[PDB]
């Protein structure tokens, strides 16, 4: 469960990503297309090219969607409701898969801001993404 | 090991400029901080109450050390993982009883670490054959689990 | 989430098991430790062998916490709120065992109960195992 | 693929009594029915809107028996399954674009339907012969993607 203390470390981490945050999403979304292959089988009707437009730009909603859940990270369930029918009973993407998508967050933040990245950061900043995932996936069924 | 040419050469030249004693400590170390249920299994190296004292831990330092030469072994003998593994694998079940899901977490902490060191070097295609290496790795580990 | 029909398939079911859940209980154990031997891991202190008494006796423990799940169904979060303190803080347990457990009951109660066992009884049964498991699971970090 | 003789033996023994005519719109009717997720593959099937409309659904009886007649092929060729469903992994990927974790919701619901029809001969053993099978089977229809 996210704590005052995890909260803090979020909103740390994301203010010091500040305008890159749309490149880091592309550049998450490459990292895990190449990783883990099989999530690629949701997106067929992209071009997942290296460079792609289609991938840079889709990785500019991604770190938006992430923006507003770190500015209502008290009330994420409500400000992704959106987001939460999409992924859960529209595209009906297997849990397993926001996993990996956040590994790869993880490991792009790792690469791009290593100052920041220390141990208490890295564990908050992966109770964060896993309750996103859990909105994010929880009216399945 | 589906691994290709260009990768197992992607891999090896990394690896070659890897610190290990500053990359064990920093992965074993994350380990137990990001997913302090492991903490469970390490009850006898002393405090490891907050981030401070897990990190700044001489038998957590010197343990990453030890794992990380594990892994180099892995690395040199990559199309026999399961061989080179066998013992380390009935270790971890018999002795150890450690769950192996807990492998796939350390080998992600392990790529998180190998990104923080790296930066722009650690690629999105490095990381893949990276990814590939590591789920090697835990499967290799896994293999003697009865 | 459970729908009143979820409700009424899983208490006509648990219902007909009857007495024999403390059995049903052993033979999922025994199912468990069987097809997915990592999960022995977490009893290196039982006597696994097959027919054991210490697994049948935990078999009845596993049976009771479900009984009493079904008996508080619209409150499962607060009625097993002590054996997701131990799950998940004391035993710490992995979150995949339980869809294992899950699974191996689901066989067993198919085994068991060939008439009861429709389609949708078996839905019903397997989306209350799920969120058995999610709350026992619930307190993770 | 980790299969003792004597496992070999217990999975074709039963294997000879199933109907896979039956069995196999069992299968796929209840993967659609317990994890309706799945439906999203299969819309010209047409109406699977209750558990009756799907059980008794003839395009979900006859493609059943279709993936139950490859799931034959696999068990009389227990030790090439990556060969023996190479095709169809690349077919699964490339044309169907089916997520591979889904491969493993239909070995268990398939194992499910196994202890639905025969009772208390599906004993511990027997089971534990039937989850490495079909995990093999998941595995090797995942191995083609990329
Ligand atoms: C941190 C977790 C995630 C966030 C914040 C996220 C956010 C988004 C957003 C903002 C959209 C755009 C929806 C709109 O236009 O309103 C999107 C669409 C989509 N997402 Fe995700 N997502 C996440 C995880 C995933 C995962 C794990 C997958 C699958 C592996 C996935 C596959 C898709 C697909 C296929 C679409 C539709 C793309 C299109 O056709 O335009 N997402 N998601
Ligand atoms: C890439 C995965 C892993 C590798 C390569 C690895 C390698 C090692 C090695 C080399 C040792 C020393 C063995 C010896 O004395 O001969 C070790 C011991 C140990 N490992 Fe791991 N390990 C891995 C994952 C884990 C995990 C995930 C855990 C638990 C969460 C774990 C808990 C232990 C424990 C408790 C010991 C005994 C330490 C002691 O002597 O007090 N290991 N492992
Ligand atoms: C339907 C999901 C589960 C239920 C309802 C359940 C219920 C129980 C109960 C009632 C106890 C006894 C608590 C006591 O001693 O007072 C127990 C203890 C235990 N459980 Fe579970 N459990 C579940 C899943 C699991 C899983 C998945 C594992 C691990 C694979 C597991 C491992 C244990 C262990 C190791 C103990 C302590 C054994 C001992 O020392 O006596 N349980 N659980
Ligand atoms: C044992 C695992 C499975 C086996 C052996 C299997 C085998 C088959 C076979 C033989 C076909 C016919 C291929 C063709 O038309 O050329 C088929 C088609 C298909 N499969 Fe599977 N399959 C498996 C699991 C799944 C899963 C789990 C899904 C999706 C949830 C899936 C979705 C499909 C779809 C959408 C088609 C084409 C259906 C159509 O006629 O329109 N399969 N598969």
């Amino acid at each position: 469960v996210l704590s005052p203390a995890d909260k803090t470390n979020v909103k740390a981490a994301w203010g010091k990503v500040g305008a890159h945050a749309g490149e880091y999403g592309a550049e998450a979304l490459e990292r895990m297309f190449l990783s883990f292959p099989t999530t690629k089988t949701y997106f067929p009707h992209f071009d997942l090219s290296h460079g792609s437009a289609q991938v840079k730009g889709h990785g500019k909603k991604v770190a938006d969607a992430l923006t507003n859940a770190v500015a209502h990270v008290d009330d994420m369930p409500n400000a992704l409701s959106a987001l939460s029918d999409l992924h859960a009973h529209k595209l009906r993407v297997d849990p397993v898969n926001f996993k990996l998508l956040s590994h790869c967050l993880l490991v792009t933040l790792a690469a791009h801001l290593p100052a920041e990245f220390t141990p208490a950061v890295h564990a908050s900043l992966d109770k964060f993404l896993a309750s996103v995932s859990t909105v994010l996936t929880s009216k399945y069924r | 090991m589906h691994l290709t040419p260009e990768e197992k050469s992607a891999v090896t030249a990394l690896w070659g400029k890897v610190n290990v004693d500053e990359v064990g400590g920093e992965a074993l170390g994350r380990l137990l901080v990001v997913y302090p249920e492991t903490q469970r299994f390490f009850e006898s190296f002393g405090d490891l109450s907050t981030p401070d004292a897990v990190m700044g831990n001489p038998k957590v330092k010197a343990h990453g050390k030890k794992v990380l030469g594990a892994f180099s072994d892995g690395l040199a003998h990559l199309d026999n993982l399961k061989g080179t593994f066998a013992t380390l694998s009935e270790l971890h079940c018999d002795k150890l009883h450690v769950d192996p899901e807990n492998f796939r977490l350390l080998g992600n902490v392990l790529v998180c670490v190998l990104a923080h060191h790296f930066g722009k070097e650690f690629t999105p295609p490095v990381q893949a054959a990276y990814q590939k290496v590591v789920a090697g790795v835990a499967n290799a580990l896994a293999h003697k689990y009865h």
